[PDB]
């Protein structure tokens, strides 16, 4: 699976 | 594709408040969910929004830091252990389910250090 991409600091 | 959330009371339990307890929720958990980081942990995997059809073929429990956080404020848990167990289950998902690397794992990482730092605090 291509995992769950991209995340920024929220 | 998603399963139901976990419980997060327990009603056939006495309420034991302690120290350790409040330890966690107000200290560890507090500053878990505050951090810049915490909210891919903050509310259980939906794997129908983020197109995930695997994730629950993979991760058979699943734990996140608001099922927590819920347990803590309803006296779910009876002792710091079974807490600690709970927090321990949510990281081992992220880094068997995501690449080693990738930005989740990353920020899970991160979270992780921080959440050790606080146990090891743990009052007496």
């Amino acid at each position: 699976h291509p995992g769950k991409g991209v995340k920024s600091p929220g | 594709t998603n399963p139901p959330p976990p419980e997060t009371s327990n009603p056939n339990k006495p309420k034991r408040q302690t120290n350790q307890l409040q330890y966690l929720l107000r200290v560890v958990l507090k500053t878990l969910w505050k951090h810049q980081f915490a909210w891919p942990f903050q509310q259980p995997v939906d794997a129908v929004k983020l197109n995930l059809p695997d994730y629950y073929k993979i991760i058979k429990t699943p734990m996140d830091m608001g099922t927590i956080k819920k347990r803590l404020e309803n006296n779910y848990y009876w002792n710091a252990q079974e807490c600690i167990q709970d927090f321990n289950t949510m990281f081992t998902n992220c880094y068997i389910y995501n690449k080693p690397g990738d930005d989740i794992v990353l920020m899970a990482e991160a979270l992780e250090k921080l959440f050790l730092q606080k146990i090891n605090e743990l009052p007496t």
